[PDB]
RNA sequence: CGGUACCUAAUCAGAAAGCCACGGCUAACUACGUGCCAGCAGCCGCGGUAAUACGUAGGUGGCAAGCGUUAUCCGGAAUUAUUGGGCGUAAAGCGCGCGUAGGCGGUUUUUUAAGUCUGAUGUGAAAGCCCACGGCUCAACCGUGGAGGGUCAUUGGAAACU
RNA sequence: UGCAUUAGCUAGUUGGUAAGGUAACGGCUUACCAAGGCAACGAUGCAUAGCCGACCUGAGAGGGUGAUCGGCCACACUGGA
């Protein structure tokens, strides 16, 4: 099989090998049918502090590597 | 252990039995794995056994045990006779 | 409103207030709370039985009864019929239903339920007012 | 800072219809040109004209009227709009006025009429109702 | 059920047809103490009620058997106002009455009650059996000769259309579903259906 | 020949210094069950003469109701001030379902099978005129193609 | 379960109807009693001496092994309105500015496929709802075969509109 | 689900590197190192409520309910082991 393959945008590269991407998509409203953007900070596991703030990063899910990060990095489409 | 059973449907004084391969620890009228066919004692003359015998042999070859009445149902059609030729070959 | 400020602040409905608000409250005695269980009737012991006059162009004197129910709340309760048996401390079964042209009383009493007895001589609308079949 | 172009097109057409005007002009587009091209093919306007100017070339419409001084377009309604875009599958793609009027619909072939979207089996954003 | 006088109900409604006529004795307007008087004219909800009563007391039914056999006429492709007419005459009360085994409807309903039919085989003793098109209706072999049975066949002729009849143990057939012509159109079905629309 | 039908009679009095007034007015609906219907009001004091005042007043304004048979051609909403009726076509075996005053203006033309619901206000003067104004703005399939320039099969 | 279901004979019109409404909505009313009293009332409202609205009696009607009252829920209610409402005077425009987030945004070309549309699967158990047959003496009910999973995910495509 | 007449919540809390231990990954736990983490897209707090298939209602949109019958979870006088 294969795992989910989301793409996003980093928000805060803090210390110690962790970045947090921002996958933004468009849920529709239930009753009125208006599209609305919403955000989802997905913590992910950088290998060696590679990606910097401002980059758009492709990610993939993995086994739970910590309490709140579940995802890993695969590829960086653009950076700053 | 999985075992082919009889889950009863139908009303009072009118039993209708569907035959079911299910786990032995589920309840009688509860969750099932697959529903093979039916069985109806209170019809006109027959018991009206319907069994898709291509699928009942998929369970008998990996641990399903008939329990004393579906073993009569499968023998009435002839699944249990034809079950030996997989073991004989 | 426009479509954005109706997603951002949706259509909250208009709540419906239930008449007879004393019949839909229970009283747990082991915890001293008010539950909500929507009872159709609720019995109670009586406190005062007198007469009250209407405030309409009508002019009479109506027989009421101040009853405290199974839950420990006070109401006023009308008595339909002609004659009643309601001195004090009697157990009666409060029926819902407002009686207008009377202030502060919006409940009936089931005539013939626990300790009140039926009317003396009705034979026409006989099931309500609670008397059995004669002869 | 008008915010819906082809609704401003569509109420220019309604207001000219009310005063029995026979000639008005639009600040045009491609979708304005090809909605106005599709009303003459269905037969609501007489003849649309050229696109000429240096910036955003105008086009003229030539409304069409009945012989007893009646009007052809009686009612004209924009349905999709900014803030609430409505989209229709080809299955529930609706008939206007019990099949009498039309519904020009932007699908992935260019915009087409109400009739020409079911037999093509494509849906899309449903732009307006013309009747 | 009703058990009363069909004479009074034929006074207020059109006819219940015990004999050929029943309203000629007294005033044909209304039974009691306000009948022979100026008939006050009647609104729409009243007349949507009266034709429903003229059909209900014709077959001798009651509501939630008259209503539960109404919405199951809203299942077939025909006109719902007359699907309710055609499956209402296909009961074992009308079929015993139509192919004449009785001088009236109530003892025809009493005939199918006590078990004198043996339709299409063993027995159906219910008076609400909707007869399918194409199975025979007989009389019981234990009781083939009674004063009620035979001496009401010879009087009432005209076994209606989409039926048969014989003297060989009195065996009708119920050929197919009758038409609105072969159904009593004294009561119009075009206004009963608006009563149950409300 | 015309088919008379009332909607309601009203009991109206205007206050006088002496004895007050005895005007009984009534509106009627006049149609022919074929596609031609008119309404009108009539003010008098003799009540059967107050009816026939409104009947002849209906005779001056008859509107031709276009029709695909057994129903109405398409879906409309009528409007006159506050009254507003709804008018959906139906299958030819449904029965005309309508309110109090709007049934009389729908039975008197031959339809007998349409969905309807009187939205908005309630007074019988306005909704019988907000139905005629609805039935004023109906269009056949054949005469639109005369204006639009196509044929009846080219519209579909 | 059970000598139960049921089937054969024997006898008898035997023992087996009430319940609420009657002004107008709402199809069914006359007469005595009572005379702002006793009382009714879902709404408007009835009663002071000729009460079709009270109390009873004769009628009639709704429908019936039930009937009526009460409680609660949805509908009628377009009285939360996306479908489908409003804000001059009926309830409703902040006393007006500057502006953050957000929402929305002129024309054309190329382009991508997030939204969108389209077709390939897979799945959204069984029971029920709808439809068609079968078994209940009919019906309730029960069983079997079908709309069918239309919500979603996986996979090709289409490129106008965001 | 209802409240902003609840606007600052966290301090093993968020990462790191080790070590133990779990059927298994992991702040799951314990040491050190770093100051992060979540939040007007409603963190938190209080109040209410087992959830769903389904059932009732409605022309639909939608509203209401969780008795019975199934799926799952939680609990077994109350609280730990």
């Amino acid at each position: 099989n294969d795992r989910k393959v989301y793409v996003g945008k980093v928000v805060s590269d803090k210390m110690d090998k962790t970045i947090t991407v921002l996958v933004e998509t468009y849920k529709t409203h239930k009753l009125y049918g208006k599209r609305v953007k919403y955000s989802k900070k997905y913590k992910t596991h950088d290998e060696n502090n590679s990606a910097k703030l401002g980059d758009i990063v492709k990610i993939q899910e993995t086994r739970p590597l910590s309490a709140t990060k579940r995802f890993r990095l695969v590829e960086i489409v653009e950076e700053s | 252990a999985v075992k082919i059973r009889l889950t009863r449907l139908g009303s009072k004084r009118n039993p209708f039995y569907r035959i079911v391969v299910a786990d032995a620890r589920s309840p009688r009228d509860g969750r099932i794995i697959e529903q093979i066919g039916t069985y109806n004692p209170t019809s006109a003359n027959a018991p009206e056994i319907k069994v898709d015998e291509a699928l009942a042999l998929k369970w008998l070859n990996d641990g399903a045990k008939p329990t004393d009445t579906v073993h009569n149902i499968l023998s009435k059609e002839g699944i249990m006779k034809k079950f030996d030729e997989q073991k004989k070959a | 409103p426009t479509i954005n400020q109706l997603v951002r602040k949706p259509r909250q409905s208009k709540i419906k207030k239930s008449d007879s608000p004393a019949l839909n409250k229970g009283f747990n005695s082991k915890k001293k709370k008010f539950t909500d269980l929507n009872s159709p009737q609720k019995r109670g012991v009586c406190t005062r039985v007198g007469t009250m006059t209407p405030k309409k162009p009508n002019s009479a004197l109506r027989k009421y009864a101040r009853v405290r129910l199974s839950n420990n709340i006070e109401i006023n309760a009308y008595i339909p019929g002609i004659g009643h048996n309601l001195q004090e401390h009697s157990v009666v079964l409060v029926r819902g239903g407002r009686v207008k042209d009377l202030p502060g009383v919006r409940y009936h009493i089931v005539r013939g339920a626990l300790d009140t007895s039926g009317v003396d001589g009705r034979r026409q609308g006989r099931s309500l007012y609670g008397t059995k079949k004669p002869k | 800072t008008m915010t819906d172009p082809i609704a401003d097109m569509l109420t220019r057409v309604r207001n000219a219809n009310m005063v029995r005007h026979e000639k008005l002009e639009l600040p045009a587009s491609n979708i304005k040109k090809e909605i106005a091209e599709i009303l003459k093919s269905e037969g609501f306007i007489k003849n649309v004209e050229y696109v000429e100017d240096d910036k955003q070339g105008v086009l003229r419409l030539f409304l069409k009227y009945g012989q007893n001084d009646e009007r052809v377009i009686t009612g004209l309604k924009r349905i999709s709009k900014p803030g609430l875009r409505v989209y229709a599958k080809a299955s529930e793609m609706p008939k206007v006025l019990n099949g009498l009027g039309i519904a020009l619909v932007s699908t992935s072939e260019g915009v087409i009429t109400d009739k020409e979207a079911r037999k093509r089996n494509v849906g899309g954003e449903i732009i307006a109702y013309v009747w | 059920r009703f058990r009363g006088s069909n004479w009074k109900k034929s006074r207020r409604l059109g006819i219940s047809l015990s004999g050929t006529g029943k309203e000629l004795e007294k005033r044909p307007y209304a039974p009691g103490q306000h009948g022979p008087n100026q008939r006050k004219k009647l609104s729409e909800y009243g007349l949507q009620l009266r034709e429903k009563q003229k059909l209900r007391y014709l077959y001798g039914m009651t509501e939630r058997q008259f209503r539960n056999t109404f919405d199951i006429a809203g299942k077939k492709f025909g006109v719902h106002g007359e699907n309710f007419m055609i499956l209402l005459a296909s009961r074992l009360d009308a079929v015993v009455y139509s192919l004449g085994l009785a001088r009236t409807r109530r003892q025809a309903r009493q005939l199918v009650n006590h078990g004198h039919i043996l339709v299409d085989g063993k027995r159906v003793d219910i008076p609400s059996y909707s007869v399918k098109p194409g199975q025979t209706i007989s009389v019981r072999e234990k009781s083939q000769k009674l004063n009620i049975i035979v001496e009401s066949v010879e009087i009432n002729n005209f076994v209606p259309e989409y039926l048969n009849f014989d003297a060989d143990s009195l065996t009708g057939t119920f050929v197919r579903l009758p038409e609105r012509s072969e159904l009593p159109a004294e009561i119009n079905e075009q206004l009963i259906v608006e009563y149950y629309s409300r | 020949e015309f088919e008379e039908r009332v909607v309601t009679i009203n009991r109206v009095a205007k206050v006088v210094k002496g004895g007050r007034r005895f005007r009984f007015t009534a509106l009627v609906v006049v149609g022919d069950k074929n596609g031609r219907v008119g309404f009108g009001t009539g003010k008098a004091q003799e009540v059967p003469e107050a009816i026939k005042k409104a009947v002849e007043a209906a005779k001056k304004d008859l509107v031709v109701v276009p029709r695909v048979e057994g129903t109405t051609p398409h879906t409309i909403t009528g409007r006159y001030g506050s009254g507003s009726v709804f008018m959906k076509p139906a299958a030819p075996g449904t029965g005309v379902i309508a309110g109090g005053p709007v049934r009389a203006v729908l039975e008197l033309a031959g339809i007998t099978d349409i969905l309807s619901k009187s939205l908005g206000s309630n007074t019988p003067i306005n909704m019988v005129r907000a139905t005629i104004d609805g039935l004023q703005n109906l269009k056949n399939a054949e005469d639109v193609a005369k204006l639009r320039g196509k044929t009846v099969e080219e519209l579909y």
